[PDB]
RNA sequence: UGCCUGGCGGCCGUAGCGCGGUGGUCCCACCUGACCCCAUGCCGAACUCAGAAGUGAAACGCCGUAGCGCCGAUGGUAGUGUGGGGUCUCCCCAUGCGAGAGUAGGGAACUGCCAGGCAU
RNA sequence: UCCUCCUAAAGAGUAACGGAGGAGCACGAAGGUUGGCUAAUCCUGGUCGGACAUCAGGAGGUUAGUGCAAUGGCAUAAGCCAGCUUGACUGCGAGCGUGACGGCGCGAGCAGGUGCGAAAGCAGGUCAUAGUGAUCCGGUGGUUCUGAAUGGAAGGGCCAUC
RNA sequence: CCGACUUACCAACCCGAUGCAAACUGCGAAUACCGGAGAAUGUUAUCACGGGAGACACACGGCGGGUGCUAACGUCCGUC
């Protein structure tokens, strides 16, 4: 919670002063971070998915969820019930630890960096993004992983709109344009 | 957290080439020395880019020694 | 040739043509052709009337078809005996009750619309009449 | 949401008890308080009740919302039912699991004398 | 009609048995079930037979 | 006795949606923490436990308001049982029953038991 | 031969070489019970990834789902998931439905012995309706029955089965 | 590096106005049927058991339909 404490001492009041919120809990707070990574090639090789699951358990210290097909789609040759994806949800101290790790170490390590887009808020303030490459996390040992495998990071926030969503992210010195 | 099934998850340390060391808890397994951090980056108010940070750039120009 | 693009079933019972009509008012245009009698309008009958009626007004105004052939009619081939299943669908018809407005017209003078409906009603088996729009 | 899910959980036991025509001991649980009512088979009239929102029970309870609070209210509700003449009831957890205070209340009622 | 009639004989040795069906191409292992024995009036293990 | 709140019903849209406002004494909810009781195909989100710092934001309750949902006559029409007629693929007459849709309107529920808080 | 809908005229039933579709199974879990859970579709944002894979939010509210046709039903789910388990129990059976009959179906409750649940309780197969074949003749196991002078035995009977 | 517009093209979903249905129903009769009570009328007209049958080729007419051509002194059902 080394950034949870950082949140509650300045950021709450910072949004309070500049948005005229009536109560302090009206200042939004990030509730969970969902770590999604859909392999899409388990049909070709089941065995690449367990290795992929191990990769995501290294980057974030949690066992990932193996998602099911949930519906048969012939355009991709999938039948329902087949393992197709990997998922983790992080809340509380583990969530904050992953958040600070991402922003401080990993986000600078992005190749061909230009920062992050500020328009991917789905209209309701919840951020979602995709990293192009996976070696950027120091948890995984370079040269011991089979292939590069990106993933999607979505920040689900209590914020009801993107404007106050941007205030929360910016008060964390999130990389906006 | 389920304990038998879950990986070991303890405290580590990570130092930057600039001499800035960050205290954090992760699962790399052992301490590491990283090269670029959030503070030493041109996008995070990076007036002092990593050019002033040496490396294989120094070996070349100290090899060549031609201004 | 008016005809449903697809149907839930390809054959239907004969049924009965009883009762009065729904849609007895000029709802779209200003003038209308209203059925006085009852009977069946084949798609060929409806389409032949439409050709005469649209050609009468020199392709002016707007023409509305208010009826649709949705009832399929089967006919046994020549010189086949009774039974051996139901016949094959030959054509489609709409059932017509007294008072139903069959065609509507707009954008043309009343004296021209009256003449156009005369030529059109010459193609229909059922007695018709000329009606105009009214405020209810 | 939360309350709607709990009602859907409780409904099957509630309707089954109504069909059996059994006196039903309904337990309610909130983070600060726990409630218990003995309900007549017709379902509209209550017979005895005991809760931690009560002047008599609160002074003894150090902190309402505890298992000891559940034991106190269970003994209290059980003695009131016993002295009125009600001896056989059917438990209605009201969509809660029979693990903590619901189990604690039921366990408290057992020693004092209810049959369920 | 792939499923075939099989006999489940009590392990109590009384000769009573039940009949049922089993698919033998899959699940080729024996079927075992604690079932009631009307002769000894008890529940005993019944084993696959026939 | 009046108001507020919680629980269990009656009842099953006149009762449900939407829009706006309003409540934290108690209550309710959010909420604090979690080796633990207990739990997550992972995750204290839910479930559970230990608590009461903050807050009524959401939710929930209450108040107001017809943009809907809903209820809805009278009259007429359709149909139809019995008997009798015609120009008999369909109608009509005597008599009995009499819709559906629509219209004028109504309408922001009413109510029972217990428990608590405030007031008298 | 059997099941579903319409014809079939608002109880049941109702014909045609009338209009349309299915069955001759499957499952020791896909059954019992306890606990838990709730879709289709669309919009917005998101690595490969696009109309359409996994993810977050929203709308929407069953427009999904049911092992297999159709109708009726299903949220207290009868739909989805997990733990434990064999009640897919044995002898009966008030009463009732449906058939000319053969027969078919439903069933509380009683007895014995069980499973799940803390308990009230639930369980005599599956959301229901197709998945089927009389009698004779034999085969197999058991049996407190019979046994052509008697004691056996063969054969027969009864029960369970092919 | 993510962009911002535009035109007389196509245009799904949605809205408003229209109809149609044996295998459509958010509505819905008249009758018919089942049951309870009451009077009057009816040679028990009702049920059960037993002795004896015949009959199981129907026809037309009305009303409600399928089939046929709302053709047939056609054909197949319901009801009188
Ligand atoms: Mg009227
Ligand atoms: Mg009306
Ligand atoms: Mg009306
Ligand atoms: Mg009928
Ligand atoms: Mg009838
Ligand atoms: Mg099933
Ligand atoms: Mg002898
Ligand atoms: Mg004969
Ligand atoms: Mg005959
Ligand atoms: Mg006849
Ligand atoms: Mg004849
Ligand atoms: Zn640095």
């Amino acid at each position: 919670a080394k950034l949870h404490d950082y949140y509650k001492d300045e950021v709450v009041k910072k949004l309070m002063t500049e948005f005229n919120y009536n109560s302090v809990m009206q200042v939004p707070r990030v509730e969970k971070i969902t770590l999604n990574m859909g392999v899409g090639e388990a049909i070709a090789d089941k065995k690449l998915l367990d290795n992929a699951a191990a990769d995501l358990a290294a980057i974030s210290g949690q066992k990932p969820l193996i998602t099911k097909a949930r519906k048969s789609v012939a355009g991709f040759k999938i039948r329902q019930g087949y393992p197709i994806g990997c998922k983790v949800t992080l809340r509380g101290e583990r969530m904050w630890e992953f958040f600070e790790r991402l922003i401080t170490i990993a986000v600078p390590r992005i190749r061909d960096f230009r920062g992050l887009s500020a328009k991917s808020f789905d209209g309701r303030g919840n951020y979602s993004m995709g990293v192009r490459e996976q070696i950027i996390f120091p948890e995984i040992d370079y040269d011991k992983v089979d292939r590069v495998r990106g993933l999607d990071i979505t920040i689900t926030t209590t914020a009801k709109s993107d404007e106050e969503g941007r205030a929360l992210l910016a008060a964390f010195d999130f990389p906006f344009r | 957290m389920k304990k038998d099934i879950h990986p070991k998850y303890e405290e580590i340390t990570a130092s930057c080439s600039c001499g800035n060391v960050m205290k954090i808890r992760s699962t790399v397994g052992h301490d590491l020395n990283l090269d670029v951090c959030s503070k030493c980056h041109p996008f995070f108010t990076g007036k002092q880019r990593d050019v002033a940070t040496g490396g294989r750039v120094d070996r070349f120009n100290k090899r060549f020694n031609i201004p | 040739m008016l005809q449903p693009k697809r149907t839930k079933f390809r054959k239907m019972h004969k049924g009965r043509n009883r009762g009065l009509a729904q849609g007895t008012d000029v709802s779209f245009g200003s003038f209308g052709l209203k059925a006085v009698g009852r009977g069946r309008l084949t798609a060929r009958q409806i389409e032949a009337a439409r050709r005469a009626m649209t050609r009468a007004v020199k392709r002016q105004g707007k023409i509305w078809i208010r009826v649709f052939p949705d009832k399929p009619i089967t006919e046994k081939p020549l010189a086949v005996r009774m039974g051996k299943g139901k016949g094959n669908v030959e054509y489609w018809v709409a059932l017509i009750q007294p008072g139903k407005v069959l065609y509507e017209m707009d954008g043309v003078p009343e004296e021209l619309a009256r003449e156009a409906f005369k030529l059109a009603a010459a193609k229909l088996p059922i007695k018709t009449t000329f009606v105009t729009k009214t405020v209810m | 949401d939360k309350k709607s899910a709990r009602i859907r959980r409780a409904t099957r036991a509630r309707r089954k008890l109504q069909e059996l025509g059994a006196t039903r001991l309904v337990v309610h649980r909130t983070p600060r308080h726990i409630y218990a009512q003995v309900i007549a088979p017709n379902g509209s009239e209550v017979l005895v009740a005991a809760s931690t929102v009560e002047k008599a029970i609160a002074e003894q309870l150090k902190y309402t919302g505890n298992k000891d609070a559940a034991a106190a209210v269970g003994k209290a509700v059980a003695e009131r039912a016993l002295e009125k003449g009600i001896k056989d009831v059917s438990f209605d957890r009201s969509g809660f699991q029979y693990h903590g205070r619901v189990q604690a209340l039921a366990d408290a009622a057992r020693e004092a004398g209810l049959q369920f | 009609g792939i499923r075939e009639k099989i006999k489940l004989v009590s392990s109590a040795g009384t000769g009573h048995f039940y009949t049922t069906t089993k698919n033998k191409r899959t699940k080729p292992e024996k079927l075992e079930l604690k079932k009631f024995d009307p002769v000894v009036r008890q529940h005993v293990i019944y084993k696959e037979a026939k």
